[PDB]
């Protein structure tokens, strides 16, 4: 009582019911380095201007 | 009459010199601090400056790759 699969059937994406636990770290990755402090605040005018040699602005 | 018509009291020049000295001392302190901060950031690389680019992580394709072991 075997029915031959039709065209387009064996190439389907199916689903599997399994009791195997999903690996949390399959890549064996290390701990990622901490990012930069990503500073945030309110801009204020540069203190005493450019401060380049004799320039006052 | 010359002092009344053309010149000003000593206090004006005194206090103006105090203000000028304050401003320029602050500027010198800021210049030293800028040099030190630049040295530290360039040595460490943990600040906003001297951040050289790296490969974006949004470019990596996370999909089965025709082979289980990537
Ligand atoms: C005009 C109608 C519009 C109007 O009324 O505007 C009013 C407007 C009101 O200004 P303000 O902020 O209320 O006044 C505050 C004080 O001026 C105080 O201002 P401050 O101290 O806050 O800003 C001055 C500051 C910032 O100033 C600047 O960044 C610009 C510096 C030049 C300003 C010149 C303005 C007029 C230009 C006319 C042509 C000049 C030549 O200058 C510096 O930091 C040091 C500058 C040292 C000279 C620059 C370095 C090279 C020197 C040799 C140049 C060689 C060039 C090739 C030759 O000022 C003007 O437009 C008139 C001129 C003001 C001159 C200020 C600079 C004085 C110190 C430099 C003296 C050089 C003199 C040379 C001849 C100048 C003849 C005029
Ligand atoms: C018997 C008398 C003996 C003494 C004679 C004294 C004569 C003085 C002549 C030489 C003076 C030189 C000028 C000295 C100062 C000029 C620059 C500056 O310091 O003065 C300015 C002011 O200058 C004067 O307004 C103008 C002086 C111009 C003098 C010109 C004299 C010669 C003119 C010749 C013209 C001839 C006629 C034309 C013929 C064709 C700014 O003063 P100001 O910031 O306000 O002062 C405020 C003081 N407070 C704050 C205490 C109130």
């Amino acid at each position: 009582g075997w029915v031959r699969p039709d065209l387009g059937e064996l190439s389907k994406v199916t689903k599997v019911k399994t009791d195997r636990p999903l690996p949390e770290n399959p890549y064996h990755s290390r701990a990622r380095p901490e990012p930069n402090p990503e500073a945030e605040g309110d801009l204020k005018p540069a203190k005493h201007g450019s401060r380049l040699f004799f320039w006052t602005m | 009459w010359i002092a009344r018509t053309f010149y000003d009291g000593p206090e004006k020049n005194y206090e103006k010199t105090m203000a000028i000295l304050q401003i320029e001392a602050e500027k010198a302190e800021l210049r030293l601090k800028e040099l030190e901060v630049r040295r530290l950031m360039r040595a460490r690389g943990d600040g906003p400056w001297y951040q050289y680019p790296t490969i974006d992580k949004a470019l990596i394709d996370h999909s089965p790759k025709t082979t289980p072991d990537n």
